[PDB]
């Protein structure tokens, strides 16, 4: 019963992305800054529909596609992964800028800075993910990859390279530096404006908590054994770490429900 | 003819493109409506930011000013050689000016020159300027007084609404005789104007103007805010007051007027208005950036309401 | 003194007398055997866009191809309604206009607004610059609507309580009216441009004449201001839309009102109204982000279009009868046939 | 002053004119729509093969 149950449980999380994602896109298809949003929401449903279905038959059981399938899901994983983190940096700094500067905010930003934008954020994050799969240059030395990179029917993860600590810091530890100082400012703009209220004459410390909250619960656990296992002498357990990453992966299918709370967005 | 569907092809090519351009300009102008009663201060204003922020019938104009104020003073007393005739010049008829109605500007100039005469006009009065390479678009649509007001339904997009009141005439009828005082009247058009169903997200600036007529009309003791408003009796000065450098009296008074104006603004404030008082004086002040910081204010106010901040 | 007031009254007494022996019977009576028209329903065919703010003004030509807009973002756009294409973008003087119109040759536009100046210029000039004309500026208080009768005639409603018969020659007033008590709205001109109403603040109607310059009738039917007023395409009646819920479809011969229109749900204003080529369905503008179709015969809605995302401000319908076009505030013009 | 004998007079222009019962004219109008309903394309939808707009 559990293990058919359970993959039950994943199906009913796939079909439950895919259809929010589409709907939210097929309403917003629109504002200067609805391109950010649309984007999330491509990137997500992209996710949803290519990563998980793969990776269920894979945890329920030999992997039956050849090895450039898995090399190709393997590393539109990672693709995938980073292209939802780092926008959300960006919209933070697109909020910072619209608070702080509010004259300068319709001068500053336009429809061709958000189009250069979004493209030079996107090919940044492809380029990290896809290139080292192609060019296999960061297979591991060691004595336990042999196997899973001589089975055509086996797949596993290993990365003991300095890649994984880079991918980690350009995937998960640049935008929280920027988000963190960009939203206590916004905290800080907003606690300045009551008091001058109350002269003349809390919903958003709940909404930035939420806003924090949400990502950092979701992505802090996997991109602090990501970094922990390598240096360690093997003390995380491959369970836990898929684990951990599928709970991590969940965050995508919540994320577009947090945003476009306003009613009709 | 494949040309012509050619040419006008490229003639929608040239009006769309400058359609293009002009979008840019209008999308970064901030538009302010003046709105007040008769004889406020609303054209001084206006002449203020024509003077320093941007940038002849006026000798004409300035001597019939002083050509009607003179009949007029001499009139209620019953009830180059035409020059020199009024020269040699009833004084007491003047002190008594609150029993008919005399022109503010009457005094000066039988005794900021060219900003200090009082011209009507009928036609919409605007102006351009800029201050910090942000454009601003003031504009004044005057006019006689009309009680249906039914234009009003065109400024639905305006950035904020000035107003203007005469803090120094609490003690005078306005047109017809026996009707409420001119301070009385302002303020039912403020209620109407705050409580109007297409003017429902926009904010009010409101300058409380001629405050140096004030200090020295409570400093005679002429008339009494208590004859003309009983409930000035049991008043007492707010313990919020930052009175700037004056005598308690005049502090008093100076607030009374303001505070009576705030409590039609909170009764029916939810969120999406907001009031902010000033005591300016038209013609001495010299700052406009009393504007500039408050248009700040509705903006960010406005940005941080949205995304549910506040 | 008192006695004038007195008389007043007797007179007023008289009219209402009079109208009460000419009520032989009501409209609804006599028409009820005929079958109705049915169900109307028409899908948007062609959208025009290129406007930066909301719309008020919008009329027709004589060929019906071509239209003219008006917005206060200070543009005055000509459309080509068969392939959507803009022809002209006139740039104003004023950014505040609420009228325009389109000479029934086609050689001259007209404008207007809070300035308190009409304006008119040329289209078919040499070396192809459209440059003002005139600059009709007599009046006192904004203006409502202005009216082609001829190349050299155009007549205008202030909102002073008056109206005036223009003459762009010499730029004077050949003649002005008097006798309403609140402000002017509207007007139509007859189809053989002989007389002309006008829909007042006062929740009333006149019938004025273009030679002479006196007032005829008199309807005071309504209980609330007046927003538009269109004739029968007979000539010998007009139909009312008024602030309050209800439009009203008056008659010349008879000097009564014949039907009313109105609805339970529907408790807003109307903006705009307009009849078809044959005088049997009654459109009508609203406020609540559509517009409406009646009957004329019968006064039974029959159909509704509501593909605006604001409020309904102008409409008009073809000279041979094949679209309608409805403006509104979210500066998007639609074809609908 | 002088507005209501201003007034008087015109209202007794008004008072005498000639005027017929509602129904002729309602007769007369149901006669028009009768008589033209053919050529109306809104009321009666023409083929598309005749429509400019289609
Ligand atoms: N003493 C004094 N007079 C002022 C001041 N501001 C405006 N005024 C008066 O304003 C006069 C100029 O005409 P206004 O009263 O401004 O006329 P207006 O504002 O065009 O009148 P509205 O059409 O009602 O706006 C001056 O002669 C003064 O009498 C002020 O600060 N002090
Ligand atoms: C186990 N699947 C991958 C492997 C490593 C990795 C992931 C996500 C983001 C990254 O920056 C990574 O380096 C995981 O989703």
């Amino acid at each position: 019963v559990w293990v058919v149950g359970m993959g039950i449980v994943m199906s009913l999380i796939v079909l439950a992305i895919v259809f929010g994602n589409v709907l939210v896109i097929t309403a917003i298809a629109q504002t200067v800054t609805n391109y950010f949003i649309t984007s999330l929401a491509c990137a997500d449903l992209v996710m949803g529909l290519a990563v998980v279905p793969f990776g269920a038959a894979h945890i329920l059981t030999t992997w039956t596609f050849g090895n450039f399938w898995c090399e190709f899901w393997t590393s539109i994983d990672v693709l995938c992964v980073t292209a939802s983190i780092e926008t959300l940096c960006v919209i933070a700094v697109d909020r910072y800028f619209a608070i702080t500067s509010p004259f300068k905010y319709q001068s500053l930003l336009t429809k061709n800075k958000a189009r250069v934008i979004i493209l030079m954020v996107w090919i940044v994050s492809g380029l990290t993910s896809f290139l080292p799969i192609q060019m296999h240059w960061y297979r591991a030395t060691h004595q336990e990859a042999i196997n899973c990179y001589a089975e055509e029917t086996c797949c596993d993860f290993f990365t003991n390279q300095a890649y994984a600590i880079a991918s980690s810091i350009v995937s998960f530890y640049v935008p929280l530096v920027i988000m963190v100082f960009v939203y206590s400012r916004v905290f800080q703009e907003a606690k300045r404006q009551l008091q001058k209220i109350d002269k003349s004459e809390h919903k958003a410390l709940k909404t930035l908590g939420i806003i924090m909250g949400t990502f950092t619960l979701c992505w802090l656990p996997f991109f602090i054994v990501n970094i922990v296992h390598v240096i360690q002498d093997n003390l995380i357990r491959k369970e836990v770490y898929i684990l951990l990453n599928w709970i991590g992966y969940v965050n995508s299918g919540f994320n577009p429900l947090i945003y476009c709370r306003s009613p009709d967005f | 003819q494949r040309n012509e569907e050619k040419a006008q092809r490229e003639a929608n090519k040239k009006i769309e493109k400058q359609l293009q351009k002009d979008k840019q300009v209008y999308r970064a102008t901030h538009r302010l409506l003046l709105l007040g009663a008769g004889e406020s201060g609303k054209s001084t204003i206006v002449k203020q930011m024509r003077i320093l922020h941007v940038n002849a019938t006026k000798v004409q104009d300035i001597k019939n000013n002083l050509k009607e104020a003179i009949e007029t003073i001499v009139a209620a007393m019953s009830n180059p050689e035409f020059y020199e005739h009024a020269k040699a010049l009833v004084r007491a008829c003047y002190e008594r000016s609150n029993e008919y109605q005399l022109i503010d500007c009457a005094q000066y100039f039988l005794d900021q020159d060219l900003l200090r005469c009082r011209v009507l006009t009928s036609g919409i009065f605007e102006t351009k300027f800029q201050v910090d390479k942000v454009n601003f678009h003031m504009f004044d649509v005057g006019g006689q007084r009309d009680e249906r007001r039914k234009w009003i339904q065109c400024f639905n997009d305006v950035t904020a609404i000035i107003f203007v009141v005469a803090s120094s005439s609490y003690n005078m009828v306005i047109r017809e005789d026996n009707q409420t005082n001119r301070l009385q009247e302002a303020l039912n058009l403020f209620k109407s104007i705050w409580n109007n169903r297409w003017l429902r997200t926009i904010s009010v600036i409101l300058f409380l103007n001629k405050q140096d007529l004030l200090a020295e009309k409570v400093l005679a003791g002429k008339s009494k805010i208590e004859d003309y408003f009983p409930e000035f009796a049991r008043y007492t000065t707010p313990e919020d007051a930052t009175p700037e450098p004056e005598d308690p009296r005049v502090t008093r008074a100076k607030y009374f007027i303001r505070d009576e104006f705030l409590r039609i603004s909170t009764a029916s404030g939810d969120g999406r208005h907001y009031c902010y008082p000033h005591f300016t004086c038209a013609v001495d002040t010299e700052n406009i950036r009393r504007v500039f910081n408050d248009c700040r204010d509705i903006i960010q106010r406005m940005h941080l309401r949205q995304y549910e901040l506040l | 003194l008192d006695q004038l007031r007195q008389e007043a009254e007797q007179l007023k007494n008289q009219i209402r007398d009079a109208r009460k022996a000419c009520a032989d019977a009501t409209l609804s009576q006599i028409t009820n055997n005929i079958d109705p028209v049915g169900r109307i329903q028409m899908r948007t065919r062609r959208t025009l866009r290129g406007h930066l703010a909301k719309i008020y003004a919008m009329h027709w030509g004589t060929d019906s191809r071509l239209l003219v807009s008006a917005s206060q973002d200070g543009k005055l756009i000509i459309w080509d309604s068969y392939t959507t294409n803009k022809v002209h973008a006139i740039p104003l003087r004023s950014s505040w206009v609420m009228t325009c119109a389109y000479a029934p040759s086609g050689n001259y536009v007209a404008c207007g607004g809070l300035d308190n100046i009409c304006s008119i210029y040329n289209l078919k000039t040499r070396e192809g610059n459209v440059r003002v004309s005139r600059e009709l500026a007599g009046h006192t208080g904004y203006l409502s609507c202005c009216r082609f009768l001829d190349d050299n005639q155009i007549v205008t409603s202030s909102g002073d309580t008056t109206c005036a018969l223009w003459d762009i020659e010499t730029g004077q007033q050949t003649t002005t009216f008097t006798g309403h008590t609140g402000d002017v709205m509207s007007l139509s001109l007859a189809p053989d441009t002989r007389l002309f109403v006008s829909g007042a603040c006062d929740a009333s109607a006149k019938l004025w004449d273009v030679r002479e310059g006196m007032c005829r009738q008199t309807f005071t039917g309504h209980e609330s201001d007046i927003n538009a007023i269109c004739f029968f395409p007979n000539g010998n009646a007009f139909a009312t839309g008024s602030d309050d819920a209800t439009c009203r479809l008056f008659d010349l011969r008879a000097d009564q009102e014949l039907m009313t229109y109105s609805h339970d749900n529907i408790i807003c204003g109307i903006t705009s109204v307009s009849f078809s080529k044959s005088g049997r369905l009654l459109l009508a503008g609203y406020d609540d982000f559509n517009c409406n179709v009646w009957d004329a015969l019968k006064a039974d809605r029959a159909g509704v279009l509501a593909g605006h995302d604001n409020r309904v401000s102008c409409l008009g319908v073809t000279d041979d009868g094949m679209a309608v076009a409805t403006g509104s505030w979210d500066s998007f013009l639609k074809i609908w046939n | 002053i002088a507005q209501a004998r201003k007034l008087v007079e015109q209202l007794k222009m008004e008072a005498n004119i000639d005027r017929i019962k509602v129904s002729k004219a309602a007769a007369d109008l149901m006669a028009y729509c009768e008589a033209h309903a053919k050529e109306d394309p809104l009321l009666t939808p023409v083929p598309a093969s005749e429509n400019p707009f289609r």
